[PDB]
């Protein structure tokens, strides 16, 4: 029974670096004069896709920048170079007997230029008082790095019951994150406040960014 | 091309059984084994067990021996398999795919992925709810469009507007726990001039209570 | 011992392969009945049945066939690229050239790593097509001859009255002619097709040039790993 | 024989467009034709 235990278990490399991503097993994976490990990658919201069989060989479709090497009980798969349509999960799996182990995966996160929050402030709509129920919702769009704090004004006074936020993965094509601090709300404490805002901290800038509205408008 | 699907999504009350499916085309299913594997929301993966359609040599994993079932029915080339006493453990999203070496090789293609769940909660249809652009912060180059969805079970619920028409902003949300209840958000980026000129609809589907609801985004007006 | 468990699996854990019906000809070239062999990672040997079902759909002969059956027993990986690209025949016409000896869902087709070039606008103008082979592998590369059943034919599919294939690389001068002839009808196809192959080395260029029964090659064949294998005649089928 | 490069060098070298090479003895009879193609350069020259 091999176990896999792969490190880092978070790597971050910004564009045109190189990546190495290894993974190591308890006895040795190299049996019959081929090392049998071979190297998967799983895409956010899709199924994993075979990058290395054997270790050594590159399947047909997979660009040539995935590079694996390795030998006995260590293995190392290395991008050269890296762009934004990389972000995955990478799993190393053995085949030298059953049951068949999977490494504990392995974010490839990018390192890039800090963006600044597009963050706009929207109303509840008229169809969700008709239905009993209010719900005031931040949106923050194209920000880097995924460090950052939503915050809550209601009528001067903060509040922190009922936040709902919606994490994203880096997007492949500007590697940027995307954010939704949702605010349930029914009909006993939202018509009794007026002013009602979101503020993000970010080390991108010094300020919190402050969009707000009234409800009479 | 040997692109292989499954079943759509399933919900149960635990301790009962299910029954998964895998269809198989464009390459001969005597061959290749068909393995099958569990991903407990992408934590990591475990290998189930696999089934030799040639002759129905059947191999499991002995976390599982107990109650995973592997049957194949050459005759419409499809893999089936069996759960007994689903737990909440169990609620996650399983793979079928196809070995191509001889419990020495590698996974070549992976299917579309069947995911499961189990809870005594009925199913909710979904309701979705305008969300109509500011009209203070209105700049001329840029404004921003969107419809969230409250109140359905289970998971998933595919969004796409205008018929896919548009697909450079489109950005979706996965859900989060409330209450035992099941939300979500979405959003695209549209321009401002071309907005309100062009009919705009979020449309959202969800397969368990065959719902199709079509929804109009209207301007927010003082 | 004279006991063996009667199945076919791999040797040494890379799996082998197994041509179920069509054969080495028929799989190089791209037949259209079996394309799950398209794109097949590396094996140990290759497993053809004696009598071959799906062997070079359209009637013809494959020249030095054997000779490439030999080179195939040391080659344990093939890859496929684009060579020659389709639809950069803007001069002739390369999507019409197909053959009803060929069925594909009822559809009259041909191969898939060559490509059938017939006339337009009732031109055909002289091709001068060349490649440099700027991979560090060994390539390899294949094309064929169309033999016109009578000159009727000749004028209907290439309007040249007289044709030539001259194909040059740095070992190898060829000029082709076509031989029309009276023959037999087989596969229900009266004219022949004659494949050629040759070994393109690396940093070395093959030069095509023709005016008429050209079958210019599509997909063009690497050779990754060289090894030792065999290819092996049974009827057995894999036994995992 | 001498195959030339192109067209060109076989009306400047031999001033036939087409030419034929015979040779005959007892136990052989034999036409040999130049196969004119567009060749890569081995020792600097096209020509074979
Ligand atoms: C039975 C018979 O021969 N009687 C003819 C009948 O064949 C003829 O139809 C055409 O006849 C020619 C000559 O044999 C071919 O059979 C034609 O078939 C095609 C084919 O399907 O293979 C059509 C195809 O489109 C052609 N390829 C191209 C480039 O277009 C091929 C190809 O030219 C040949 O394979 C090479 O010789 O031929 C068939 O349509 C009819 C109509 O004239 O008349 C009967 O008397
Ligand atoms: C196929 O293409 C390759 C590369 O495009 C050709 O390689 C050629 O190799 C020769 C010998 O090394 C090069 O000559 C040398 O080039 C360098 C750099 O230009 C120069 O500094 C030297 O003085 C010498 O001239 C040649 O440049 C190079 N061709 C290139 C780079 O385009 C190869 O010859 C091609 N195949 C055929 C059959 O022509
Ligand atoms: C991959 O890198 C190793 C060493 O890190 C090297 O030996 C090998 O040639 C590289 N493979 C390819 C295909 O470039
Ligand atoms: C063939 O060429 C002529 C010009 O000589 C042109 O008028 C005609 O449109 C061309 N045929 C086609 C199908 O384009």
């Amino acid at each position: 029974d091999i176990v896999l235990t792969q490190s880092p278990g978070s790597l971050t490399v910004s564009l045109g670096q190189r990546a190495t991503i290894s993974c190591r097993a308890s006895e040795s994976v190299d049996n019959f004069g081929k090392s049998f490990m071979h190297w998967y990658q799983q895409k956010p919201g899709q199924s994993p896709k075979l990058l290395i069989y054997r270790a050594s060989n590159r399947e047909f479709g997979i660009p040539a920048r995935f590079n694996g090497s390795g030998s006995g009980t260590d293995f190392a798969l290395t991008i050269n170079p890296v762009e934004a349509d990389d972000v995955a999960t990478y799993f190393c799996q053995q085949s030298n007997e059953d049951p068949r182990t999977f490494g504990g995966g392995t974010k490839l996160e990018i390192k890039r230029a800090d963006a600044a929050p597009t963050v706009s402030i929207f109303p509840p709509s008229s169809e969700q008082l008709t239905s009993g129920g209010a719900s005031v919702v931040c949106f923050l769009n194209n920000f880097y790095p995924k460090d950052i704090n939503v915050k809550w004004k209601i009528d001067g006074s903060e509040r922190q019951n009922g936040v709902l936020n919606s994490w994203t993965d880096q997007d492949s094509k500007d590697s940027t994150y995307s954010m939704s601090s949702t605010l349930t709300l029914t009909k006993d404490e939202y018509e009794r406040h007026n002013s009602y805002t979101c503020e993000a901290t970010h080390k991108t800038s010094t300020s919190p960014i402050v969009k707000s509205f009234n409800r009479n408008e | 091309e040997v692109h292989l699907q499954q079943s759509g999504p399933e919900l149960v009350k635990p301790g009962a059984s299910v029954k998964m499916s895998c269809k198989t085309s464009g390459y001969t299913f005597t061959e290749y084994t068909i393995h099958w594997m569990k991903q407990s929301h992408g934590k990591s993966l475990e290998w189930i067990g696999g089934i030799f359609p040639n002759n129905g040599d059947t191999t499991y994993n002995q976390k599982f021996k107990v109650r995973a079932t592997l049957t194949v029915g050459r005759s419409s080339s499809t893999a089936y398999m069996d759960l007994r006493s689903l737990t909440s453990e169990d609620s996650a999203v399983y793979y079928c795919v196809r070995n191509y070496g001889s419990s020495y090789g590698y996974f070549d293609v992976w299917g579309a992925g069947t995911t499961v769940t189990v809870s005594s909660a009925k199913t909710t249809p979904p309701s979705v709810y305008p969300l109509a652009p500011g009209s203070a912060a209105q700049t001329n180059s840029m404004v921003t469009l969107g419809c969230l969805v409250k109140g359905y079970f289970p998971e998933p619920v595919t969004v796409t507007w205008n018929s896919g028409s548009l697909s450079s902003g489109v950005h979706t949300f996965p859900a989060v726990l409330q209450s035992d209840l099941y939300t979500l958000s979405s959003s695209v980026t549209v321009p401002s001039s071309t907005w309100p000129s062009e009919t705009v609809t979020c449309n959202v589907a969800h397969p368990a209570s065959s719902t199709k609801v079509d929804k109009k985004i209207v301007p927010r007006d003082c | 011992e004279k006991k063996h468990n009667g199945k076919l699996c791999d040797l040494d854990g890379v799996k082998p392969l197994i041509l179920r019906d069509c054969s080495v000809a028929g799989w190089l070239l791209g037949n259209p009945m079996c394309d799950e062999f398209i794109n097949v990672p590396e094996w140990s040997y290759i497993v053809e049945k004696a009598n071959p079902v799906n062997d070079l759909c359209y009637p013809g002969d494959f020249n030095d066939y054997e000779e490439l059956k030999h080179l195939l027993s040391r080659i344990n990986h093939f890859e496929k690229i684009q060579i020659i690209p389709k639809s950069s025949w803007s001069s002739h016409e390369a999507s019409l050239g197909v053959s009803s000896a060929c069925p594909y869902q009822g559809k009259s087709s041909f191969f898939r790593n060559v490509v059938w070039l017939i006339k337009k606008n009732s031109t055909y103008p002289t091709i001068k097509r060349s490649y440099n082979n700027t991979n560090q592998e060994d390539l390899l590369v294949l094309w064929g001859i169309h033999h016109p059943n009578d000159a009727a034919e000749q004028t209907k599919l290439y309007q040249n009255p007289t044709t030539y294939i001259s194909v040059g690389t740095s070992t190898l001068n060829q000029r082709l002619v076509p031989r029309i002839a009276t023959r037999s009808k087989v596969n229900g196809q009266s004219g022949r097709m004659e494949f050629f192959w040759t070994i393109l080395k690396p940093n070395d260029a093959i030069n095509f040039e023709s005016n008429g029964n050209f079958i210019a090659p599509e997909y063009a064949y690497k050779i990754v790993k060289k090894g030792d294998s065999t290819i092996m005649k049974s009827e057995l089928e894999y036994g995992n």
